């Protein structure tokens, strides 16, 4: 194996646990320190030239941190359970005036992560492929992103095809789940860049340098 | 220059 | 087969052919016509309720636009052909200051389907796949149009793993151009808003209509 | 009402 799954759930478990948007924004920072570390235990991902790391965790941390609080969130009924131990419910996102967003998390990711029973092997390959991601702007070698991306999902196949034989179409519904993260990544971009804009809401240095 | 993203990233450990 | 790849073969046959921005507009109000008929051709659409049918090209349309026009300009260097017969390169989409999007474009989606030489038979399930969005806002019924979903992607899986048994994860890497499709889509949206917004363009009705 | 889109979808034909 060029890519084990095992190795892809140990780098999840390693990584792992009043305005509700200045809450939302203090975990989103602290949480991009914990990527980091994350996609440092994704094998090969430390190989690759210091310049594309940057290039893919720039491209990515968006996505993956909504993977992260999405699957976190499965327990949760009309919330999510942010990493800072504290959960935010659906009325005190509409009352933050973020209801919109929050409500297309649950419906499209949450809810759809609990009905499947996505386990931490699949969001961990789910986000491995988001950190793959050879349509990024500037790498140096897009074709050894693209490799690793099929070494990915190749083993996430194989896993699901192995662990849930019952269910042959698995694999795809994965799959078709990144769509619905691309949407709600720009949503909540377009969202933290008005944060910013407007100063309503402190921004901690991290998540502002990733808004820079 | 990402000056944050870019030192939890060179660091060993 | 609930699902023929066949017919959805068919469909996209059946509805088969200067300010670069204006004539753009002209192509997407006029291929706009062209997709009410090629959704019809599709198998079970028209037989949803009327209400459903109309969340669903409300939600796809851009999407769908999109990856036709992607397909068809496969044969053609840095450039795109507009349904008009017009050719449009990634020149003159600079000069008009949509460039950035045209990239993207070039590179995320009619590239990687040169590249992988993606058939029509394909480029239809996908984008019959993007037309049963279970994630569609107001849906008399989600769980038909998921089920119907199910069933595209499934039939597709079998005509890749019969067609292109050399290729074990076309299947999976045909899946993973709808977050590019996704994405674009998006910012093709924003732009056309804005076009709208500023009257600095000729937006006519039915596209118009779609953009309300 | 989406008056067009409407009018495209209830037509045979
Ligand atoms: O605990 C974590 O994993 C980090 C983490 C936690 C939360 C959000 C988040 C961000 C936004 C934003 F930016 F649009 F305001 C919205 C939402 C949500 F829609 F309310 F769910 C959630 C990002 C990252
Ligand atoms: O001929 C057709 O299939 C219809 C059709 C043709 C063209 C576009 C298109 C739209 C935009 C927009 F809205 F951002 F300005 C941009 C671009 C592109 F990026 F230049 F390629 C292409 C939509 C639909």
């Amino acid at each position: 194996m060029d890519m084990p799954v095992e190795r892809i759930l140990e780098a999840e478990l390693a990584v792992e646990p009043n305005d509700p948007v200045t809450n939302i924004c203090q975990a989103a920072d602290k949480q991009l320190f914990t990527l980091v570390e994350w996609a440092k235990r994704i094998p090969h991902f430390s190989e690759l030239p210091l310049d594309d790391q940057v290039i893919l965790l720039r491209a990515g941390w968006n996505e993956l941190l909504i993977a992260s609080f999405s699957h976190r969130s499965i327990a949760v009924k009309d919330g999510i359970l942010l990493a800072t131990g504290l959960h935010v419910h659906r009325n005190s996102a509409h009352s933050a005036g973020v209801g919109a967003i929050f409500d297309r998390v649950l419906t499209e990711l949450v809810s759809k992560m609990r009905d499947m029973q996505m386990d931490k092997t699949e969001l961990g390959c789910l986000r491995a492929i988001v950190l793959f991601n050879p349509d990024s702007k500037g790498l140096s070698n897009p074709a050894e992103v693209e490799a690793l991306r099929e070494k990915v999902y190749a083993s996430l196949e194989a896993y699901c095809k192995h662990k849930y034989p019952e269910q042959p179409g698995r694999f795809a519904k994965l799959l078709l789940r990144l769509p619905a993260l691309r949407s709600i990544g720009l949503k909540c971009l377009e969202h933290l860049f008005f944060f910013k804009l407007i100063g309503d809401t402190p921004i901690d240095t991290f998540l502002m340098e990733m808004l820079e | 220059k990402h000056k944050i993203l870019h030192r939890l990233l060179q660091d060993s450990s």
